[PDB]
């Protein structure tokens, strides 16, 4: 007995089902570490990461929700990334969008 | 005595840890209250005596054992924290799993 | 992506199909449904989810809710599910998947720069418990039952004074008054219950249109059937409840003359199963009517080894009974029947009694009526088994039974539904939080009107909220001018309309009952059953249909010395 | 039918002729009189008297009691009788015969639906206390007086401040404002006091007209004949009463220069033994005169073995003197000594000195001034007997002028006797209960202007208010808006009507004072003796008549260590 | 006459010349100037100079003040003097020679009947200090602060929410509203800070016009380009500071892309070094910036063995991290920097780093603001000596340096200077008297708006003050009304044009930010020092002008364990 | 630990005792407010032990005798009434004359 115990199914979660995805590969040039969140628009994300900007426009990390992909300097990596949904509106970041798309 | 707000709500802490540790002596198995009440003055009275937070953080884990405590009491227990002043000044001593 | 169940769990707290067990009880819940888009759930900190453009919009005040309860696991009569729940201008505004339209998916409660977020991922939310049974005896009894997870007090009484140490009474305009106001400093809602023993209506009048929500007719004052009449009679016509403690003496008649004079009038009986009053030794018989609801106070719930014994001693100070006299000893151990006390939990587990109360410093404890509740639920599980009604591998079912009998039963009952009782659009943001672990004992957030009111809070001068000593303390919610904003002070329509709150000054929210005459036992949710129910005079043996209905008594309860440091 | 006269006094209290020891002291009270009606007390409680039709009428608020307290046995200035005494709009309604004059025979207090009852069988009801000598070093003075049995406090200060620490002051508009209002959070009725050591009027006026009551003429501001000319003149004239404590170092002349400076005009004199502060040796020969209404403070009450020794440092720390400046400690030698210590106790036994005080933390203790009151009484009984006014074989009449010093006599001093000062109709409805075995020690309830402020209280989560721990706990009459309505803020009459009420925004009820010049000693209820007193200036001996006044120091005394735990 | 200096010294305190140990550190003070004319100090109590006609004078009130601190050693920005000050309408009137112009020479400040007295003699007197690193998690945080010294409270939160626990923001309208209602009853001065993350002006002039005096830009509600240039463009158009808790992850880009966004407007940096967050390793890089007021937090100061033990699950607690979760582990090891840590202290001492505060419960302790400010100066000297700038043998120079990092810094950089910050006439009085032994560590006195709101009290029952036992206790200034009178709760220019403080009907005297836009690091006084400074990438060596910055940790430290219970 | 009201209440009444039972080690008669303590505490540990609320209710009439007391004191106390955590939940125990 343990007090407020979970008994949770076994099985996994399949996440952000049935949206567009792609793959980018991604190097830091910089030389101080970069962490991106799950929800923040990748192709605004900090200018020492080297990658096609152009792809990842309108495209967020394809990781659970409140998680992070870290790049150390000089790291290079394959994301995969998913597609934004809602009004697929850009306010924020780096202001380069600001709008729909 | 000039005493803060702070002084007096941990003379509350000390209080309770007087209760726990008469029903230990007693050997009674400790409930909740009780266990976190022990194992903080514990670490109080250990920075009053001038030991180092990393030596509190590894010796708050030897006060009480799971045969000590009642059943489940020690996955209530994932950690405990108290701040005392050391001879340093205030710091924050952060026990992980105290009871095993 | 993909992620375990187990990882998930851990994250944003159990999903659909995960079970859950309460405190350290054996009842186990098990979410029914999960109103997220997987991978779209909001989670707030350091690098998180809830930030500008992400799941944070560009919103103004007036379109984003005020605070949002993320990742809850709610509990409540109509549900246990997974959901975020989001809080504007006091009140519950939606259930359902909050953050920010312009990026996510089905988001139905928007987050803007105007939101505040609460974790509730791995907690179980509920409303405020209401406590229909309160003797303001003191003012300190506010802050225990607040602790406790009750947010709404409804009772009767003018401090230490004999009339109150017996009654839920606060009789008259001028006390009325002066209790209306002291209100105004307590962090819980409150309705006042006024003296209806009287044979004259304008007396009770007075009383209603001086701002008294409800009527207590008390043995102790004279419980007869000319007085429950004029009671009812004024009821009827100003639309508020009366509660009834009966003749235990059977002085102006037995149960059934009680009832007689009720004429099928609505009408809340207390501590129905009788120790606490009422006619001897069948009070209990009233459960079987549909113009009655029926409570209990909690001392005599569950049954334990020790119940009984401790009895007679707290009757005879509740009632200033004499103890050398025998006529005071021999109507003090005619309520107490270990046959009766037994029944009422099965009773409780059948639906046949719908609410739960404490009977504050009276007979009954303030901080325990929700934690008393569950420890009935427990031991009906661990005696009775499984509910006819259930559906699954779970106790999901007696859960919705026994949470309403401390929240939307008694709003019901006392005809404030409108603004309490449950989670649910529109009502007043009372929400309890806490953690499975705790669930029923210690809660870990108690919010009153939107505000946080009191919560378990550490050293004050610590880097952290979280280092010892760890011990509740009032919060914001609870401060001044704040708390007037965010507590509601209940009236009677007629109060309402002469302007008692201009006229005393009230500083408070004002609330209106309603609905008091119309409800019968039907309306009781999850808890309507009307047994063909008898008591033996002899032996006081309660049987349903023939059937005799019992239970035994406890030797250890859960929700106890795990918890307690005293 | 019959009933023995114990198993009356059991249910009832005691009656006619029956006696009743105070506390663990040697005084014992007799019944004078008993207003019943034997066969028709009224009791509460289940199956009693106070029901619906039987005790309790069928009248509309408009014409019964809001409060009864049942068969009280009531010790004031006037008579020790047994009554009943019903409470109506926060004031003393009426003193006799409480029920339903439906049924019963010689009912003057009416009970209905809209009264309150606390049962007072076996329990001693007194006025609530008035301290005329309070420095507000801190606000938590008020709780402390209010637990003792006093319900007003009249002094001045602004908190923990050198001046205040000295003297009973609230210098200056700005100040005297700021503590008016700060004055509604507390629950006791509180009048300022003024610096009144200037020889300019118009400064004094100013203070006068922004509420203080009266003025305070201190040696540490200058206790000169000229300060003290200007504010006898300026009390002359606005109605408010003037606290002296004279020039001890006798640097602007002898107690002779400062009778003759007062020339006849009303003076209150505060600790006139000298102690508290004084002309050396003989400030204690003010008592003699007509115009001088004489108090003392409680350190030196009543006279015993440790009381010399504790004096000295307590002196120099209320008066900011230097121990190793010569001077200053060979002042504060002179204002200690054991001959006229020892007279004092004498001369409030013989009703020369009319009123005794605190001084509350500045050579007083403020949470016992009715309790030493009690320990003088006692000890003079046991070294003097019998007062030459004692009738029958009893303390009656020594009672009724011990009483007198704490209640009427500085209501008459400071002019709010028509709002307070005893339990007579019409006065505010402070009330104090005890319990004869803790008679003036440990209160059973304190009521003020007709509400519990404060009480003995249990623990909060029990089933009765029983259980321990029980300690002191404010109730709903110390609560914001009630307290505003159950406690009053004494003015002069020149600001109430300049609208000081308004312009502040007070909350609480307001009172004026009146009558502070007209009153002289021989208005002092059971306390006018004015005795041709002389003290040797070389052996400070007190004489009375050429006989010498002293007595002996107690080792041991009642009401101490039996009920304390430090 | 003559007198020697010692016995001087023990009388009115010390004067020119004389030097004072401050606790138990190692720095010492010198009078610089004394504002007397020896032989004619004020001095109060039995006999002494303050009485009518001789140090007390014959003016009205509205010619005298209502506040004197006589003798008093100020410590402050401009001076470390000897002086009387005078303080009426709860402002500083002047800070002079107190007496009677009549018969004393060069009197600045009139003693009159209107006149209260504070004896300060061998005290120093110090303006309150102002915290503007506040999370508003829990009520009882004022008081802690207050004790410490801490009159003016900047901050934000709702109470103990996550949003909150992260992060000084008070989010929108309803909650401002609430929390600004909330304020009144707190004896602190209070201005709120709103959300500032959002890249919609519109979503932040909402929050402005409700009340906050400033928009916290914090990463867990995204530190972005765009959110930051947002937030600069409503405070350069309302006139309201920012305060930065920057990007850690670098994940919209590095510290000079976040420079780069600031644009330089002036903005207020929390936590500059890093610990507490922003861009990892080097945003200690903007303490080199002109329109950069950077501040610490207090954990890390001063640098000591226990230090960096202590920090990482402060870390995760304070920002909801999950240490199973890989990336939240890194990046909480990433802010914790020996390097920068050691740095920090050197740059507070050079001047660079210009203001301290707590981060309380966030990673910062709320009562040691000060105490940890006095720390540092002492480790500075121990290790590196004399500064630069002092003049004779005395620690006078460091000692006005470091005090304006908690007092006048804070309120410039926040535009409450013209109310509060120092003592000079025409600000509010929230002055705090110590007692050298307790220097930093515990009050004598703490005075808000002129009147005392919380000191240290003994025995309320005792017949003095000074009786065990002795703890901080709430007095006048934070009652009721009384406290409304003597704090301040700060606006915006639009929320007190809207008539915010009419509409919530707020109590307490409202007060005006100003002059946020156009403070600039040159105006911080004594901490104006911009140095050329760079971080290593790789190994986070900070050097200024390629030399490096670092120091040792100290293994026992002041103001710790000889003051403290626990 | 989560301190509720009631348990940090008690805590009161604990420490009250710790002052009744050092004094009475001492040798010295107790007063009304030591005895009520001492007796109170008593039976809290009882409970917390888990004896029964019938067994409590007789073993509390021999914590003290008259000739550890003060005179008058046994008849200051007709009765001493104290709640507390049994093992089946919260229940009072009444102890009639518990000084002879
Ligand atoms: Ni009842
Ligand atoms: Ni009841
Ligand atoms: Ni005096
Ligand atoms: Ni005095
Ligand atoms: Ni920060
Ligand atoms: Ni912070």
């Amino acid at each position: 007995m343990i007090p407020g115990e979970y008994h949770v199914k076994p099985g996994q979660i399949a996440l952000n089902t049935g949206r567009a995805t792609c793959r980018v590969v991604v190097e830091n040039h910089g030389d101080r570490p970069i962490q991106v969140g799950s929800h923040y628009h990748f192709a605004e994300v900090n200018p020492a990461l080297k990658f096609d900007r152009q792809q990842a426009a309108g495209y967020r990390l394809n990781i659970p929700a409140g998680t992070a992909v870290r790049f150390e300097p000089g790291q290079k990596r394959e994301v995969e990334l998913v597609a934004f949904a809602g009004h697929r509106a850009v306010f924020g970041f780096r202001g380069e969008v600001m709008g729909p798309l | 005595m000039e005493l803060t707000p702070r002084e007096k709500d941990k003379l509350l802490l000390f209080t309770a840890a007087l209760v726990a540790e008469r029903r230990l002596a007693r050997g009674l198995k400790l409930n909740y209250p009780e266990s976190v009440a022990l194992i903080s003055a514990f670490i109080m009275e250990g920075a009053r005596d001038g030991k180092s937070v990393a030596s509190l953080m590894e010796e708050g884990r030897h006060v009480l054992t799971r045969e000590q405590v009642m059943e489940g009491v020690p996955e209530m227990i994932p950690d405990i924290q108290v701040e005392a002043t050391f001879p340093d000044g205030s710091k924050l001593v952060t026990v992980h799993n105290p009871i095993i | 992506s993909n992620i375990s169940r187990q990882a998930y769990a851990d994250m944003f707290g159990p999903t659909v199909g995960d079970k859950v067990r309460l405190a350290d009880t054996e009842l186990w819940i098990e979410v029914e449904d999960d109103l997220t888009t997987y991978g779209e759930e909001v989670k707030f900190g350091g690098g998180k989810v809830i930030r500008d453009g992400m799941g944070q919009g560009q919103m103004l005040a007036a379109d984003c809710v005020d605070l949002v309860l993320t990742n809850a696991l709610i509990v409540d009569h109509w549900g246990i599910v997974k959901a975020d729940i989001g809080v504007k201008d006091g009140r519950i505004f939606a259930i359902g998947k909050a953050g920010n339209p312009d990026i996510q998916p089905n988001v139905t409660i928007p987050i803007g720069a105007a939101t505040e977020v609460i974790a509730a991922e791995g907690k179980i939310v509920t409303a405020g418990g209401i406590d229909t049974h309160i003797h303001w005896i003191c003012p300190q009894q506010a802050e225990e039952a607040l602790v406790s997870g009750v947010t709404t007090m409804v009772g009767g009484g003018t401090g230490p004074a004999a009339g109150t140490h017996a009654t839920t009474c606060t009789p008259g305009p001028w006390y009325i008054s002066r209790m209306l106001q002291a209100a105004d400093s307590l962090p819980v809602n409150i309705g006042l219950l006024g003296k209806g023993n009287v044979s004259q209506p304008d007396a009770l009048r007075e009383q209603v249109a001086a701002g008294v929500i409800g009527l207590k007719i008390h043995e102790d004052w004279g419980a007869t059937p000319a007085a429950i009449d004029c009671a009812l009679t004024v009821a009827d016509e100003m639309d508020i409840q009366v509660a009834l403690h009966s003749d235990t003496l059977n002085e102006s008649g037995f149960v059934e003359d009680t009832l007689a004079a009720i004429g099928g009038r609505t009408i809340h009986t207390f501590h129905t199963e009788g120790a606490g009053g009422g006619h001897a030794p069948d009070i209990i018989t009233a459960c079987a009517h549909p113009n009655i609801l029926p409570s209990s106070t909690n001392p005599t719930l569950p049954y334990t080894l020790n119940t009984i014994d401790e009895h007679l001693d707290m009757l005879m100070v509740a009632h200033h009974l004499d103890p050398d006299i025998a006529e005071d000893v021999a109507f003090a151990e005619s309520r107490i029947r270990r046959e009766t006390i037994a029944a009422e939990d099965v009773l409780h587990d059948l639906g046949a009694f719908s609410l739960t109360s404490s009977d504050s410093q009276a007979m009954g404890r303030v901080g325990e009526v929700i934690l008393r509740t569950w420890q009935v639920a427990h031991r009906m599980k661990v005696q009775r088994g499984a509910l006819a009604e259930e559906t699954g591998d779970n106790d999901n079912f007696r859960v919705k039974r026994y949470i309403a009998k401390y929240t939307i039963n008694p709003a019901l009952t006392h005809g404030i539904a409108h603004e309490v009782g449950s989670i649910e659009v529109g009502k007043l943001a009372d929400l309890v939080v806490w953690s499975p672990a705790f669930f029923g004992v210690k809660p870990a957030t108690v919010i009153k009107g939107g505000m946080i009111a009191i919560a378990p809070m550490g050293d004050i001068n610590a880097s952290i909220p979280t280092p010892q000593p760890v011990h509740y303390r009032p919060m914001f919610g609870a401060l001044g001018s704040a708390r007037h904003h965010c507590r509601l002070t209940f009236l009677s329509q007629a109060a309402a309309a002469n302007g008692v709150a201009e006229r005393l000054n009230l500083r408070s929210a004002i609330a209106v009952v309603k609905g008091c005459r119309t409800v019968q036992k039907a309306d009781m949710v999850h808890n309507s059953l009307q047994p063909n129910i008898t008591v033996d005079a002899q032996t006081y043996e309660v049987r349903v249909d023939g059937e005799l209905i019992t239970s035994e008594p406890a030797d250890v309860l859960p929700m106890a010395q795990r918890y307690f440091l005293f």
